[PDB]
RNA sequence: CCCGGCGAGGGGAGUGAAAAAGAACCUGAAACCGUGUACGUACAAGCAGUGGGAGCACGCUUAGGCGUGUGACUGCGUACC
RNA sequence: GUAACGGGGCUAAACCAUGCACCGAAGCUGCGGCAGCGACGCUUAUGCGUUGUUGGGUAGGGGAGCGUUCUGUAAGCCUGCGAAGGUGUGCUGUGAGGCAUGCUGGAGGUAUCAGAAGUGCGAAUGCUGACAUAAGUAACGAUAAAGCGGGUGAAAAGCCC
């Protein structure tokens, strides 16, 4: 017959907690994103949102491998004359090291509005803790 | 004998402005943007006819593979195990099953993995 | 008692004498 | 109880005439022609007279009350438009649409 | 200093957004003889804030 | 088309297209790409085609019974309500009468009704012994037609 | 007979089968210009369509998760000659 | 303006060698459907009916069709109980199409089979007429120069004193 839909209003979306620490950079940011779409729910469905929400603390010590902790440079430009700013690994971890884990992740998401609300699902903190003790997280080892 | 076109031209512009409702701008208004519009959506129509089998397939193997992992295995070996095992059960209906009867899914699990070993 | 107007909207005025008249090139 | 007045072939275009058409639609027939008379534009007096026109239509053939009347429906359309001609540079002749419009408005009770 | 395309009605609806016309909304009444007229002008009558100024 | 020979336009420069005559067929009158003339429409028959299709719708009128031969068919006095009676008597209505020769109060009294037709047998034709629903010939008429096709 | 500059233009009454046949008069299309409701739309980037496809609103689906509209999200997708 | 992995990212998610597994097209199979040709101790004017194989198309060639107007059947049927046209809606053909009746319109309307074409329009900087756009945008045509009081007047900067 017709297939199944997910709908919206009615979907269940469940939290998570995962530290972040000794984690391998990329190799986590790849089970975020998964998990932010909902690709580990039966009924997903592509147009809609049947993900879940997901803390992420020490976010500061998230790991790369190699030389990328010096060598890994991150670029972007601010719409001016000159306009490209660069700054290493060990320079965003200082710098603000939960923007790290968010570029990864966002990179790995569908872009597009849905891409953009899943995202919003992630709320990656840098200590060892969060104020979302309310929504119940239950631990995830990912 | 002098032919008039009035009656027979106008019908056939009425036709094409009919298959155009809903179009932004001129394109609902304007024959000659109009007829172009209704040509491109039949080229589309034609096309999505044979895109639509394409997709609902990424779909219903997207689905068994959550559902598969869910029992612990992965969508490849499923497959493999229900095929060995001589179960026919297309994906249209595995991703049906695997969505309003989890418990008939996994006893498909246990008879594509005995068949796997 | 509006009757139509004179209008005097006749139209020959096209079309005056056209030069570029102009940049020059290429030569 | 819908009761109409109308001003055919104004001499306005029916753009300018919106403007003030616009300030009373929908209002108490009393405090709508208080708004047209501090409403500096031709338009203020052509539609109202037209309004008059319809609070006098309410009284002396049916309606009545004064009191009761709201300014229910108010549109504005284009009438035709008069042909002239101006002269330009070089001989050259340009078009000039002398626009009008037909000033509709129609009063209720209810 | 020309348009390459024709713009369309809904742009020419936005660009209008702004034409608006304001009632005044705030007509006042002379105490001595009762006439509506804008804030600090004169009545028809040639009142202002109750005392007979002009005649007219 | 009645008008002149002048170019309007100045062939280059001005921005309209390319004209050379207010006669045109494109332009709004002296149109006509490819006028009419007054023209002749008859055709060629064969002598023998000719015959030969006589022959053919006559011998159809005997299989049909549409055909109907009499000793003699006239009228007394040209009075066309004289020729309607016997007519009705004869259970005929809409008919073509080929006579012996070219009787004149039979033919005088058929003009006014029109599902009446008179005709001698030498000015037979090929329309009209179809167009009516019976065909009446005289004795006379058998042996004048028979000659004529033979 | 009214509004109305002894105006224009309208509204009534009346003629008239019919006036939405009223001199800008048989019928009376569209581009174009309006008023009225239904739904949509202010974090969201491109031949404006089509394949999915949530609501919400109608015709009750006139007891049957049926038709119309509207359509958020989303996969494909550079007009015609 | 990162900018010479498509990118996020990878010490291996890189290369080499071996091995299984699945995804994948308008490929092939399946079921449903139409159409052209070819062979049938066939039917045997032939229609049938099973089997066989072929249906990417520019220039072009071959074969079938739809509609518009006019003459015949045509002093043939329908029509004020409402024609064409207009505009709505319904169903059906493989398509041009076709058929059906909601409201206007207010007189003409035409089966079937025949015949003859000023016979089908989106382009020709094609023609004529309406109507958009820019847009309520530019401009209001000697830098001689006006201010007040009356008056007339529906209303006065412009008119008369
Ligand atoms: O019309 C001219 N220029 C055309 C522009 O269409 C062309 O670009 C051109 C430019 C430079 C030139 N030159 O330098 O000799 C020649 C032609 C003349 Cl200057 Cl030749």
């Amino acid at each position: 017959m017709k297939t199944f839909t997910a709908k919206p209003e009615t979907v269940k979306r469940d939290w998570y907690v995962v530290d972040a620490t000794g984690k391998t950079l990329g190799r986590l940011a790849t089970e975020l994103a998964r998990r932010l779409r909902g690709k580990h729910k039966a009924e997903y469905t592509p147009h809609v949102d049947t993900g879940d929400y997901i803390i992420v603390l020490n976010a500061d010590k998230v790991a790369v491998t190699g030389n990328k902790r010096t060598d890994k440079v991150y670029y972007h430009h601010t719409g001016h004359i000159g306009g490209i700013k660069q700054a290493t690994f060990e320079e965003m971890i200082a710098r603000r090291p939960e923007r790290v884990i968010e570029i990864a992740v966002k990179g790995m998401l569908p872009k597009g509005p849905l891409g953009r609300a899943m995202f919003r699902k992630l709320k990656v903190y840098a200590g060892n803790e969060h104020n979302h003790a309310a929504q119940q997280p239950q631990v995830l080892d990912i | 004998a002098r032919v008039k076109r009035g009656v027979i031209a106008r019908a056939r512009h009425k036709k094409i402005l009919k298959q155009a409702k809903g179009y932004y701008g001129a394109r609902s208004r304007v024959y000659r943007v109009a007829f172009q519009a209704v040509i491109k959506a039949g080229q589309y129509a034609y096309r999505d006819r044979r895109q639509r089998k394409r997709q609902f397939r990424q779909l219903w193997i997207a689905r068994i593979n959550a559902a598969a992992r869910q029992n612990g295995i992965s969508y490849s070996k499923f497959i493999n195990g229900l095929k060995k095992a001589s179960v026919e059960i297309d994906r249209k209906i595995l991703a049906d099953i695997a969505v309003f009867d989890k418990v008939a899914f996994t006893a498909l699990v246990e008879k594509a993995k005995a068949a796997l070993a | 008692e509006q009757k139509l107007i004179s209008e005097e909207d006749l139209f020959s005025t096209p079309v005056w004498i056209s030069q570029a008249q102009g940049i020059r090139a290429g030569p | 109880m819908e009761t109409i007045a109308k001003h055919r072939h104004a001499r306005s275009s029916a753009q300018k005439v919106r403007l003030v058409a616009d300030l009373i639609r929908g209002k108490k027939v009393s405090q709508a022609l208080d708004i047209l008379t501090y409403t500096n534009k031709k338009a203020a007096v052509l539609v109202k007279k037209v309004l008059e026109s319809a609070i006098a239509n309410a009284e002396h053939n049916d309606g009545a009350d004064i009191d009761d009347l709201k300014v229910t429906k108010i549109f504005v359309d284009e009438g035709p438009s008069m042909k002239r001609i101006m002269p330009r540079a070089k001989g050259r002749a340009d078009r000039i649409l002398k626009r009008t419009s037909h000033i509709t408005v129609v009063v209720s009770d209810r | 200093a020309v348009q390459q395309n024709k713009p369309t009605r809904s742009k020419r609806g936005m660009r209008r957004s702004h034409d608006a016309l304001t009632a005044v909304t705030s007509l006042s009444v002379d105490k001595t003889s009762g006439e509506k007229h804008l804030r600090h002008h004169i009545t028809a009558d040639g009142y202002y804030r109750g005392r007979k100024v002009i005649a007219k | 088309v009645t008008g002149s020979g002048k170019k309007p336009w100045r062939q280059k420069g001005t921005g309209r297209a390319r004209s050379g005559s207010i006669k045109s067929p494109i332009w709004r009158s002296g149109g006509v790409t490819f006028a009419a003339r007054p023209q002749d429409h008859s055709q060629k028959v064969n002598k023998k085609m000719y015959r030969g299709a006589l022959k053919s719708i006559l011998s159809e009128l005997v299989r049909q019974d549409r055909l109907i031969v009499v000793e003699k068919f006239s009228v007394e006095a040209p009075k066309t309500k004289l020729l309607a009676q016997k007519l009705k008597d004869m259970a005929l209505e809409d008919v073509l009468i080929i006579t012996g020769e070219l009787d004149e109060n039979l033919f005088l009294a058929a003009r006014n009704l029109h599902k009446v037709d008179v005709r001698d047998a030498t000015g037979i034709d090929p329309v009209s012994l179809i167009a009516f629903d019976k065909v009446v010939m005289t004795a006379d008429a058998v042996k004048q037609v028979e000659e004529m096709l033979a």
